[PDB]
RNA sequence: GAAGCCAGAGGAAACUCUGGUGGAGGCUCGCUGACGUGCAAGAUCGUCAAAUCUGAGCAUGGGGGCGAAAG
């Protein structure tokens, strides 16, 4: 009583499949003009120098 | 107490008491 | 038996309170007024008999019309010609007076007459100074 | 009224300006057409139409 | 579920109202002063870096009267700003801090 | 079905053969004798995947038991925790018939 | 009066022991009796 | 059947959804064509599906538009969950408006529609799209009509008021129900002004590496300060939107009380009743002028108006932040004692008088006159400082009404004052005693203040026809007085 | 001298008692004021002040009234 109180392989949803019978046969494998665009990036670094000198506050956070 | 008890509204009904 | 009679009595009275069942209404006083008159028992009509003289009929101007006045010992219903008739108006103004002294000379005695017959008095002067 | 000056109070009218009109004691409230010459003013977007 | 609403909050803002409703100036006064310097500014197609650098350094600067400063607190206040509990705290705040600074002296 | 789960695994190790742990388990499959595996819910994730592998390899039946190690013990009368189990002969039970 | 005192607050810290693990044990003993029951 | 085809689609997208929803992010999209099948058995378990996988995936925080591999599986992950919300609430909209009676097979599409809303609202009120959520249910509101789903959904909102911590729900349904009763010329059921009355806003040695030891020693202090700041907005953000609550609740009060809805006013001044202490000052003096207006303007059915402003006024003061602040708010109630004293006579004409938790709505006029009775001569505070002349007046009066009232009222008054005379008593004894009478002046029944009248100049002689009254339990309860009396 | 643990007796147990082990918070030993509440003619309660020693380095604070705080 006092005691109870990237992924790995997992046969899940392998299991009734011609995946499985591929699987556990066992073969080797391996894996293998206008100024549009000037004005978008200097936007961005302007909301980005705001935003950086609004969040040196802890109470904007 | 009885001002109280008399107060509230579930008194009022106007059931007949022969009827009980 | 007095309690149940009266509580039944005053249920039937106030069923719904319209010119309709005038007549009706002032039959149920009478049997009221007798049943407190042969005992000693209380019964409140001042309430009763006000809430007919407050009614719209006998604010509103009446209609000039010519027929036989009601016999009020015989009906459960007003007919339809007595609506804004100055006979119908007359006729429960006779009642309404009646029954009111006859309730009030029943307790004219008691020493706590005065007060029993305050509030009455306050409306009735109330109401003609409205008319 | 009672109640409209309580409503006034909660959510106060558009040409409010706690000011007292000399001609009638009631508050001076200012008009449409003033709201927008002081909105007009205070952006200078517009001095004058047209 | 089947025109914008002008609504003052600046202290300046408030002044000018406050000098239309007085006999202080009229309307034709007003279109007169709105002819200024900071007239025909062009702020449509400009970006942000641009017209907020002005905000900040092109206020005109005018007074303002305390009537108008009053309004704008009067407006701006809160409806739980002064509640009956709040005052009462404070005030039993206040002769705490005379007590207690009281006490420091004797 | 967690009251008829645990009546017949009380049954078959009252009557059949069986081995407890994990080291005994991965004998049992290294052996190929195994009919089936049991692996409590808490089982660290390392060791749920080894088992599986090796289960895989021997085509030896897996099942996840809904409870934790503590209420797998208990399920099978031990008064000690239990993560794995290796089911060795049924013995007189239905546990292997599905 | 001291030694009911000790004794009122021995009780309640028992009383509390209890009732944490008031039914848990009951469960392994019920869990327990279809074990070494089983089929028979 | 296709519904057996349908039930397997539904339960491999709920299931394989629950299991890892990022790797298919179109099932959302999967939900939703297979619910536009035109069989009405698919259509409602689709519904309910829908409303049992989106609980499951919606996360604890909204998520912003994009516009403008981990990192990008997880944006369009998020973004088919949006969509997929946005048609579901419009689908939901749609099958709730639609028509109510059907074949009586069961519960129609609309019931299960308004279902699975009040669930969502109770379960997701914080996620995007909530005012197309509260618009379902406020829509329902708005029709004065009483059905099932009335109740649910004003169960719903119940619900939402009193578990709402942060206050931003309760904000915007309390702007959808304002405008909506608004735009109803205040022609609701008055539960849902109830509504307000429930808002809450108004009321094992882990082994740690040197660099990992490191970084949560600078996470602890970035918490540390994180927490602190958080603190201090949390209470500033919680009193501005009691505010915003506050305006549009008064707002709305003062309208109803403006026009004169009579089915409303008296759910109106239950909540004036218990929200004015948490408003500014000034203005508690101005609900007391205003409460003094309507009363007059009825003085000008109307008995029980000036009788409820009247019960909220004494409420008002009974509270113990106004009552500490008698003196310095300027808070009398003189004008509704008098007030009060003057409608006691008419009051006993009234025939309607028996026509009919709560403290101030009350359905009967013979309750709210006791109510206020109650305050006037057995307050909560200072109940035994109360001016004898004051208490004088009342008795005198009161045993003038009990002669001329149905029996139930008669006798709840002659249960009042039992109570009056057992806790006060000598102050009205000579009210019953001949020899202790008074012989400074004569006694004025008709008189326009409560101290004008001389009541210690006279004597209870009522006792002598409520003796001989119809009712025992009148007689019962007039004997039970004078055993006090004789008790003192 | 407590929880905890061991042994024996009564009890179905919960527990009760006895004999031990254990040595913890805690307690002990050496050479009074200001306020608040008070719904009465002041009862009962609540807040604060008196707060490990020491060497070498180092930082911050301080008055008044007004105001709900922000100021």
């Amino acid at each position: 009583q006092m005691h109870m109180t990237g992924a790995f392989f997992r046969l899940k949803e392998i299991d009734q499949t011609d995946a499985l019978r591929r699987i556990a046969k066992g073969k080797m494998a391996m894996l293998t003009e206008d100024g549009d665009q000037l004005e978008r990036e200097l936007d961005a670094m302007y909301e980005h120098y705001k935003e950086r000198k609004a969040s040196q506050d802890a109470k904007y956070r | 107490n009885k001002a109280a008890e008399m107060s509230v509204d579930d008194f009022f009904k106007g059931g007949f008491e022969i009827l009980s | 038996l007095i309690y149940p009679l009266v509580q039944v009595t005053l249920g039937a009275m106030r069923l719904i309170p319209t010119a309709i069942y005038f007549p009706l209404r002032f039959h149920l006083i009478r049997s009221l007024l007798r049943l407190s008159r042969a005992t000693d028992t209380y019964i409140p009509l001042a309430s009763a008999l006000l809430e007919v003289l407050q009614s719209a009929e006998m604010k509103k101007p009446p209609k000039s019309s010519t027929l036989k006045p009601l016999d009020f010992a015989t009906a459960y219903k007003t007919p339809k010609s007595y609506l804004r008739t100055r006979v119908y108006q007359d006729g429960v103004g006779e009642q309404v007076v009646e029954l009111l002294s006859e309730f009030f000379v029943l307790w004219s005695r008691n020493i706590a007459f005065p007060e029993f017959a305050l509030p009455t008095i306050v409306a009735l002067k109330r109401w003609m100074k409205e008319m | 009224d009672a109640l409209q000056n309580l409503l006034d109070s909660i959510e106060v009218p558009e040409g409010w300006t706690g000011l007292t009109d000399p001609n009638t004691g009631k508050p001076l409230n200012l008009s449409r057409d003033e709201l927008e010459l002081i909105r007009k003013v205070q952006q200078g977007l517009i001095p004058d139409d047209v | 579920e089947e025109r914008p609403n002008i609504d003052i909050i600046t202290a300046e803002a408030m002044t000018l109202a406050h000098q239309l409703a007085t006999g202080e100036k009229t309307k034709a006064d007003l279109i007169d002063e709105g002819y200024n310097k900071y007239a025909f500014k062009q702020k449509e197609g400009l970006p942000d870096w641009f017209l907020e650098d002005e905000a900040k350094h092109d206020k005109p600067i005018k007074p303002i009267t305390k009537e108008a400063a009053q309004a704008i607190k009067e407006k701006l206040r809160a409806l739980n700003a002064r509640p009956i509990k709040k005052v009462a705290e404070a005030r039993a705040r206040r002769k705490l801090r005379q007590a207690k600074k009281l006490e420091k002296l004797k | 079905e967690a009251q008829s789960i645990g009546a017949k695994l009380a049954l078959v190790i009252k009557s059949g053969k069986v081995v407890l742990g994990y080291r005994s388990t991965l004998k049992a499959l290294r052996s190929g004798k195994a009919k089936l595996i049991l692996i409590a819910a808490n089982t660290p994730p390392l060791r749920k995947s080894e088992l599986e592998y090796y289960s895989m390899m021997s085509k030896t039946p897996v099942h996840h038991y809904s409870g934790t190690n503590i209420e797998l013990g208990t399920a099978c009368g031990k008064l000690f925790r239990c993560s794995t189990m290796a089911i060795l002969d049924a013995g007189d039970s239905d546990i292997l018939a599905d | 009066k001291a030694r009911e005192e000790r004794l009122a607050i021995r009780k309640q810290l028992r009383e509390q022991r209890k009732q944490a693990v008031e039914e848990h044990i009951k469960a392994i003993n019920k869990i327990l009796r279809e074990a070494e029951s089983a089929g028979t | 059947e296709q519904i057996r085809q349908a039930q397997e689609e539904l339960a491999k997208i709920a299931t394989q959804l629950n299991e890892n929803p990022e790797e298919y992010p179109g099932h959302f999209k999967a939900l939703a064509r297979i619910g536009e099948t035109p069989i009405l058995a698919i259509q409602k378990l689709c519904i309910v599906t829908q409303m049992a996988v989106y609980k499951d995936v919606i996360p604890g925080y909204r998520i912003r538009p994009l516009g403008e591999k981990e990192v990008k599986r997880l944006r369009t992950y998020e973004q088919a969950l949006v969509a997929g919300y946005h048609g579901y609430l419009k689908t939901l909209a749609t099958y709730a408006a639609s028509s109510i009676p059907e074949d009586r097979k069961g519960e129609p599409i609309s019931s299960i529609a308004f279902t699975c809303a009040c669930e969502l609202v109770n379960a997701v009120p914080h996620f995007n799209f909530r005012g197309d959520l509260l618009r379902i249910l406020v829509k329902k509101l708005s029709t004065r009509k009483i059905d099932r789903d009335f109740v649910k959904c004003r169960e719903a909102l119940e619900k939402l008021f009193q578990d709402d911590e942060e206050g931003n729900a309760s904000q915007e349904a309390v702007s959808l129900l304002s405008k909506m009763m608004k735009a109803r010329e205040y022609r609701v059921d008055e539960s849902v002004l109830n509504l307000f009355l429930h808002l809450r806003l108004l009321s094992k040695w882990e082994f740690r590496t040197k660099k990992q030891r490191k970084l949560l020693k600078a996470e602890k202090e970035a918490q540390k300060v994180m927490e602190q700041a958080d603190a201090t907005v949390s209470h500033e953000e919680r009193e501005r939107i009691q505010s915003e609550i506050l305006k549009m609740v008064f707002a709305t009060y003062f309208r109803i009380l403006k026009a004169r809805v009579p089915h409303l006013m008296g759910a109106v001044l239950e909540g004036l009743a218990k929200y004015a202490h948490l408003i500014n000052q000034d203005f508690f003096g101005d609900l007391l002028e205003a409460l003094k207006d309507l009363i007059r303007d009825t003085d000008r059915d109307t008995s029980r108006e000036s009788l409820l402003c009247t019960v909220t006024a004494f409420a008002l003061l009974e509270g113990q932040d106004a009552h500490n602040a008698r003196s310095d708010l300027h808070l009398d109630l003189s004008f509704f004692i008098t007030n009060l004293y003057r409608s006691l006579l008419s009051l006993s004409l009234n025939p309607d008088l028996e026509l009919g938790n709560n403290k101030i709505n009350l359905q009967t006029t013979t309750v709210l006159l006791l109510r206020c009775l109650t305050s006037v001569l057995l307050p909560p505070w200072n109940i035994r400082s109360v001016p004898p002349i004051r208490l004088a007046a009342f008795c005198k009066q009161l045993m003038t009404l009990a002669l001329q009232v149905p029996e139930k009222s008669s006798q709840a008054i002659l249960g009042l004052l039992q109570d009056v005379v057992h806790t006060h008593g000598r102050k009205v004894a000579a009210l019953w005693n001949t020899e202790e009478r008074k012989g400074d002046g004569t006694y004025k029944p008709l008189s326009e203040t409560v101290e004008g009248s001389n009541p210690f100049t006279t004597t209870i002689w009522e006792g002598e026809l409520l003796r001989k009254h119809y009712c025992p339990k009148v007689r019962e309860g007039l004997k039970a007085m004078e055993k006090e009396l004789r008790s003192i």
